[PDB]
RNA sequence: GCUUGACUGCGAGCGUGACGGCGCGAGCAGGUGCGAAAGCAGGUCAUAGUGAUCCGGUGGUUCUGAAUGGAAGGGCCAUC
RNA sequence: UGAGCCUUGAUGGAAGUGUGGACGCCAGUCUGCAUGGCUUUAAUGUUUGAUGUUCUAACGUUGACCCGUAAUCCGGGUUGCGGACAGUGUCUGGUGGGUAGUUUGACUGGGGCGGUCU
RNA sequence: GUUUAUUAAAAACACAGCACUGUGCAAACACGAAAGUGGACGUAUACGGUGUGACGCCUGCCCGGUGCCGGAAGGUUAAUU
RNA sequence: UUUUGUAUAAUGGGUCAGCGACUUAUAUUCUGUAGCAAGGUUAACCGAAUAGGGGAGCCGAAGGGAAACCGAGUCUUAACUGGGCGUUAAGUUGCAGGGUAUAGACCCGAAACCCGGUGAUCUAGCCAUGGGCAGGUUGAAGGUUGGGUAACACUAACUGGAGGACCGAACCGACUAAUGUUGAAAAAUUAGCGGAUGACUUGUGGCUGGGGGUGAAAGGCCAAUCAAACCGGGAGAUAGCU
RNA sequence: AGGGUGACAGCCCCGUACACAAAAAUGCACAUGCUGUGAGCUCGAUGAGUAGGGCGGGACACGUGGUAUCCUGUCUGAAUA
RNA sequence: UAAGGUGAUAUGAACCGUUAUAACCGGCGAUUUCCGAAUGGGGAAACCCAGUGUGUUUCGACACACUAUCAUUAACUGAAUCCAUAGGUUAAUGAGGCGAACCGGGGGAACUGAAACAUCUAAGUACCCCGAGGAAAAGAAAUCAACCGAGAUUCCCCCAG
């Protein structure tokens, strides 16, 4: 899917408006690098595809209040 | 990212201390491992007394040794036998071991430890000082006197 | 020789254009210069020597200015 | 190694007798290692960028194992290798008929050529 | 040998041979937004691209222009600050 | 019909019958007409629904200036002159018609462009798995022996059987001529012709999809279609032309 | 009203205004039973990778324009009644 | 409900009813082959092959029933690795696919007009894709106003071409 899965961060749709206005369809795909997270409380070395910025929130909010959610928003992980 | 250092951590841990870092460094090593922790106000606030768990919890309830400046001084004429000599000179060896215990029958026992003689006391009968050494600011006033049998 | 009329505001009424425009103009008002004065001077003896609009630039202005005071910006005049 | 800030030097506890540097009105010398009775530049800390080093702990591995599993996929683990490189995202200079949309005037003794266009 | 099925079979294409050039393997390159795959279960006596076209004798001079290769000290130079 | 001009040998019509083209909506402006008149009229909606209510609002009774502002004046200007535009204009709301604007805008008609699908039962390669090639000829490499040599070369018989080899059916192809050209046939028939153990030919099924495929390269082929297939849609594309 | 009946019918026929009709099945208003909800009051608390920002775009009638406001892919990042 | 009936081309035959369920009409059920999401596996849809059980049986097995996938949950298992996860099994529920328009969202043309054509227009239209309900969406101000005040959203007419 290439989502952020931490933010849900997908690839939205724009335009290259080049000089002379010139307008022509693109898209501004994330970031994303799939992280290695150690949960430590979980004592399990869990991964997942973030995404740079929506991932310094893995940090202000931590790891667990971050999968707080995710799971718990039904995502697989 | 400051986290709360846990250990050595070269330039710049000082354990149970906190500064600041790059979150590459954490998160990658400084934490996922052992060595820091995030610093959300918890892991200070709800830390905020765990210093003084010492520094004062564990820093004023001491005061034993220091007690004893005023009940180890309010001993009533201190005296301890050391054998005469002719006039002079003794027979026995009183110095320190002896004023920090010659209270065996009161049941106030004590080490030799606290003791006020820096060298040993010639064979002679002076005012034996020997006050506590026990508490180091706040030593006692225990004395006695070179006696014999 | 002396000067700056190659001036500013307007203009009876005409010529010429499909139109946008272009031209001629006595006289009026303010001030100028030449002449004793009558007067002459609103560029060159006349007919070529040139680019609409838009978008902006520059100086002026108490015209406007989105709650009010300002300001940006807009208009008006000059001009690129 | 430049960039700066902090502090410490040179302009603006007693001589005299060996031995460094610092440019030079030199008719200069100033400043350091044995003996004798607040502007210009230099070090240390320091934060910042630049080269280039080594490390591992992100990240890669289409090396070797193990387990899912009587599976040359996938996933987790062990180890080896590589290593903040590579790669990817946003932005950014170059290149880019590979692709795409278009333009490429009128008069004219047919059109073109030539010439013309106020 | 191949070719315009249905006006062209040829002097056209292909060919074996030749030369240049790229590619050290997760190859170059190609299909694909990616994963994946062909190249190849190959590995420079290999694979791709270009031009020439058995074989014999050969394949002269020009690097100014265009392109490609190498250097990049200096001039100019983007986002960034 | 189109033309300066047609009996024109310039276009269109074999004939008949039925069908076939300036409409419709909202707006704006005129003209006729009706109502009311310095006033005219409501919209939505309410509604004892074509009534009645509702005057939100629209137009007109004042214009000038770029405006602030001023006002039968107002701008221009220092101007308190002149000049421009205004002031001794009846408007407004229906109804019918003329014209315009926006829409397919009288009707029919492109060659194309864009989107989503259907096609490799024809054909182009390729993949896997099966089949076919009467007969006749040529005779390579290798070899056994005789000779030959220091030994090898070398050589001669016989053996052996190669080859995008030779002749020629099936089979595959398509160089020539005739005939056919409203054919027997939307590419053939007849007589010749080229390849015929190979880069051969063929059955069965499979994979490549449209700006894409495939191509021993002709722009060839991709279902009698190809300088971008076919079907449906955008769509009544647009058509200063007929 | 309308329709049919051997030509056009209020009175031939079916209907027609009108008046009534449901074992059952359900739409929906209410009404209440059960399960779930938890009112009500006192004292609280009052929405951070968020608002803003730089870069690229998109939405606002508004084509970056002097251009607010809104969403953002990308890098940042606050006060806290 | 009622004297007629066995739908139609369809007569005929053979019948059912003439008071009270003959037929016919509406309610609610019973049945409901095979294909088809198609769901036991497969496949050229309407056919082919299996497992585990049974009503039975003369007990050959005749058929019939249950067995897809995913999600949540519960129980039981349970690797590399002590634990612990991953993985597995079972049961329970729920989904799945049809759909005319309307609606929210994701992606998004060109012809065309500009009398050419890039900005611009057509147009967020055609189209594709996911989702939802009888409505969906939106909605109780970090909204406007202008120093007076108004008071969520939605739809109508004005404002105003
Ligand atoms: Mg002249
Ligand atoms: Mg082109
Ligand atoms: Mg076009
Ligand atoms: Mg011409
Ligand atoms: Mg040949
Ligand atoms: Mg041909
Ligand atoms: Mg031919
Ligand atoms: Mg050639
Ligand atoms: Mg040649
Ligand atoms: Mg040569
Ligand atoms: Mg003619
Ligand atoms: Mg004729
Ligand atoms: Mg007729
Ligand atoms: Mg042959
Ligand atoms: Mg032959
Ligand atoms: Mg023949
Ligand atoms: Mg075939
Ligand atoms: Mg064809
Ligand atoms: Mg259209
Ligand atoms: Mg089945
Ligand atoms: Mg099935
Ligand atoms: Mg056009």
């Amino acid at each position: 899917s290439r989502v952020c899965q931490v933010t849900g961060k997908r690839p939205v749709t724009g335009n290259n408006r080049s000089h002379a206005l010139n307008a022509t369809k693109r898209r501004f795909l994330p970031n994303l690098h799939s992280h290695r997270f150690w949960v430590e409380s979980e004592k399990r070395f869990v991964t997942l595809r973030v995404s740079a910025k929506g991932m310094r929130v893995i940090d202000k909010k931590g790891i667990d209040t971050v999968l707080a959610e995710l799971r718990a928003r039904g995502e697989k992980y | 990212m400051q986290v709360i250092l846990l250990d050595k951590v070269a330039n710049l841990g000082s354990l149970g201390d906190q500064v600041n870092v790059k979150a590459g460094y954490a998160r990658n090593f400084l934490v996922p491992q052992g060595k820091a922790v995030p610093a959300t106000k918890k892991n200070i606030e709800f830390f905020e007394a765990r210093r003084a768990e010492l520094e004062a919890k564990l820093a004023e309830v001491l005061a034993a040794a220091n007690a004893r400046a005023e009940k180890i001084n309010a001993l009533e004429t201190v005296t301890i036998a050391s054998k005469a000599g002719d006039e002079g000179k003794l027979f026995g060896s009183i110095g320190t071991r002896d004023i920090a215990d010659a209270v065996t029958a009161a049941g106030v026992e004590v080490a030799k430890s606290e003791v006020r003689l820096p060298n040993g006391v010639l064979r002679t009968t002076g005012e034996h000082e020997v006050s506590f050494q026990v508490h180091s600011e706040v030593f006692a006033k225990v004395i006695v006197n070179v006696v014999a049998e």
